[PDB]
DNA sequence: AGGGAGTTATTCCGGCCTGACAAGAGGA
DNA sequence: TCCTCTTGTCAGGCCGGAATAACTCCCTATAATGCG
């Protein structure tokens, strides 16, 4: 964490807007309705945002904390915490 | 296992590690857990389970 | 202000809230212009959208035929044009073919001729013969036979799908054509100051030969002598233009021709096309009624119904001898049950599992 | 996580697979189950109790 | 997030999110047909009604939601409050190793302390009990800890 | 007014393939 | 005598066909036409 001080304010440009956002939300869905995993790419969406569950994929080829940085072929979600879905 | 350490090896590529990779190093693992099953070292883990 | 239902009264304290509402009073000019102009503040699109519709008056059922009339023209127009060059029978030939040595499928190239595999089967044969005669014939007599293919040609129906990828592959050699062409005329005009005039009088007409080159070489101008700087490039450009007309063969003025008349008939087919949608549009909010409460908004439904609209249009058929309205009234309703059951939903369900609840 | 590995194999700690939920009496509550009630829905096999 | 039973919950952006992008594609859907004017300008003004709606809702028409009749809650809104920031400022941020009680007189009392009832100190300082009581090693480890303390 | 023919995805049973565990005998 | 080294068979992960869901092209033909 670092220590801080003068928060800036000011108009977002849209090169800005692209740099924050980490995928494109191309279809309104949210969730499968019968196996309540996220659709992709919607408005929840794993592989934009973040992993549902703690170091594990979506589609669970990779279940182990060994892998953290990988990003599973078939779902594009990297195996990372499940917190990073609160700032992504 | 993992402990302090990333992924975990298996026996052969432990064995690889120690150069010598045959039954003897899972006959280790075997004899360092049964010895270690005696009380007094198990004391503080067998309070310690839950 | 904020007052009360009743204007009451009390409470010393409406001074800290009227210093909370600052200086800067546009507002003031902004309520006065407003208010002095009456330009209705139709804020709602609801209403406005009500107007728009509201101007386009009610096309007849004899209006309707005539436009109609006017769509099958356009698109019968753009198809003679297509006839028109010798490269769109090589791919035709080439994916027919491709479905009867069985590379392809039968249903994948053609829907149904216009006065059986067996009649399609001969048909293109007789059609490999005259072919190959008139591109032999070649060397007038070649225009002519070329005429009498392209009028024998006039019998075929192609799937729509590959009507627009040969009207694609024609906008695409024509794409090269004009690229080629502008980008030649703008390195002479621009690099070796070609004045425009002179441009017109002698490049005008051909495009393709080399009597304006020579001569403007010729012309003894200054830039004129540079022109040998990018002459390599130029005359490539005019080079790769010939073999281009060289693979269409007949001459410059009817690539002219054709794009003009593709262009004439599209414009004439969309606006007619126009024409429709504007006066069905009543009939469209009409039908859309019906399914406003059913969690989407009514300007959503009014559209998906605008898109039911343009496809039946797109797809009527007045020689059946029935009213439109009542055709494009399945097509709307369609469309619009389709989106109301898709987009209402959250979690969205698949319209049979909608249907069964 | 790893460790808790090594402690399974070596208590011979077999995981159940079931979480515990069962109604508890709440904090500082104390008196007599005066009654009990049982709702079944229809189709599932009622218990002995019920 | 679910709900026990199967009903969901969800905040009202996810519905306006979904409007925005609704539009959005019927609006690129439009274009590529090459849709008379009228009807790509109508959905130009859907889409201008929609992201105005979702960055501050109450400007307009106010976009109620599905059939529920209370106008939903934009952006805007949310950062707005009373007094302006809801949790950051008045009220209030619950916090946690709070009691509460009614009061009592009790004379006896010296004028710089004050009587609290045992329950509520034990709850209040488990973890000081957890932490004494291991470093005198009474108890294995925080597991016993919290046994010997129910 | 929802009926469907065709197609692909995804779970699921049947069968292949490599680690891991057991019992005894031999060597220091 | 106690500690160490050896051969072999079960178990669990993986891939192919199959079978229930979903998504697009057929959807249509009396006429119905502004309303929140
Ligand atoms: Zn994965």
């Amino acid at each position: 964490t670092e220590e801080f001080d003068a928060i800036k304010i000011a108009l977002a440009s849209p090169d800005m807007i692209r740099s924050w956002s980490f995928g494109e939300v191309k279809k309104p869905e949210t969730i499968n309705y019968r196996t309540f995993k996220p659709e992709r790419d919607g408005l929840f969406c794993a592989r934009i945002f973040g992993p549902v569950k703690d170091y594990e994929c979506l589609c669970g080829k990779y279940k182990r904390l060994k892998h953290r940085g990988v990003i599973c072929e078939k779902c594009g979600v990297e195996v990372t915490q499940t917190k990073v879905r609160r700032e992504r | 296992f993992g402990i302090d350490m990333n992924t975990d090896y298996t026996l052969e590529e432990v064995g690889k590690q120690f150069d010598v990779t045959r039954e003897r190093i899972r006959q280790i693992e075997a004899k360092a857990l049964r010895k270690l099953r005696h009380p007094s070292r198990s004391e503080v883990l067998r309070s310690f389970l839950d | 202000i904020q007052v009360m239902e009743e204007a009451p009264d009390a409470d010393d304290l409406m001074l800290a809230e009227n210093t909370a509402d600052e200086d800067a009073a546009e507002a003031a000019a902004q309520v006065l212009s407003s208010v002095e102009s009456e330009i209705g503040r139709t804020t709602d699109p609801v209403r406005m959208y009500m107007r728009e519709m509201g101007t386009v008056e009610l096309l007849t059922r004899e209006g309707e035929i005539d436009i109609a009339k006017r769509i099958e023209d356009g698109i019968n127009q753009v198809q003679c044009s297509v006839a028109e060059y010798p490269e769109a029978i090589t791919y035709l030939l080439e994916q027919y073919d491709r479905v009867e040595a069985e590379e392809a499928r039968l249903s994948d190239l053609i829907t149904g001729f216009v006065d059986d595999p067996e009649l399609a089967r001969e048909k293109f044969a007789e059609l490999r013969a005259q072919y190959v005669v008139t591109r032999d014939t070649i060397k007038a007599t070649a225009q002519e036979e070329i005429l009498k293919l392209s009028e024998v040609f006039k019998q075929f129906r192609l799937v729509p799908k590959q009507f627009d990828y040969l009207v694609n592959s024609m906008r695409v050699m024509m794409d090269r054509v004009r690229t080629q062409e502008r980008l030649i005329m703008k390195l002479c005009v621009e690099q070796c100051k070609m004045p425009k005039k002179n441009f017109i009088t002698l490049f005008t007409g051909n495009e393709t030969s080399d009597t304006w080159f020579n001569a403007a070489i010729a012309m003894n101008k200054p830039w004129s002598e540079k022109l040998h700087d990018v002459s390599e490039e130029v005359h490539r450009a005019l080079q790769k233009l010939q073999q281009i007309e060289e693979e269409t063969g007949l001459t410059i003025e009817q690539v002219k021709d054709i794009n003009r008349r593709m262009s004439i008939g599209e414009a004439k087919a969309r606006r007619a096309k126009k024409e429709m949608v504007e006066a069905n549009l009543r009939l469209v909010i009409s039908i859309a009624k019906k399914y406003t409460n059913r969690g989407l908004q009514f300007l959503d439904l009014i559209q998906e119904g605008n898109i039911g609209l343009m496809k039946a249009v797109d797809k009527f058929e007045y020689r059946r001898g029935y009213k439109f309205s009542t055709y494009a009234t399945w097509w709307i309703r369609q469309a619009i049950t389709r989106s109301i059951a898709d987009q209402a939903r959250t979690i969205r369900i698949p319209v049979h599992m909608i249907e069964t609840i | 996580t790893p460790e808790e590995k090594l402690l399974r194999a070596i208590f011979g700690e077999k995981a159940s697979d079931v979480k515990d939920s069962s109604l508890r009496v709440p904090n500082g509550v104390s008196g007599t189950v005066i009654d009990v009630q049982v709702f079944t829905r229809d189709g599932v096999e009622k218990d002995k109790r019920a | 997030v679910p709900l026990d039973g199967g009903r969901f919950a969800t905040s009202d952006l996810n519905d306006l999110y979904r409007r925005v992008i609704n539009r959005n594609n019927r609006l690129k859907r439009l274009l590529d047909l090459a849709a008379p004017d009228i009807i790509v300008r109508n959905e130009k003004r859907m889409l201008q009604e929609a992201v105005d709606a979702l960055l501050d809702n109450g400007r307009r028409g106010r976009a109620i939601t599905g059939s529920n009749k209370r106008p939903l809650k934009s952006l805007a809104d949310m950062i707005k409050g009373k007094q302006g920031r809801f949790r950051q400022n008045l009220l209030g941020k619950r916090v946690d190793y709070s009691g509460r009680s009614v009061i009592t007189v009790g004379p006896y009392l010296r004028l710089h302390q004050c009587g609290l009832p045992k329950k509520m100190a034990l709850e209040l300082f488990k973890p000081f009990i957890y932490g004494k009581l291991e470093l005198r090693g009474l108890a294995t480890t925080i597991k016993a800890a919290k046994k010997m303390v129910e």
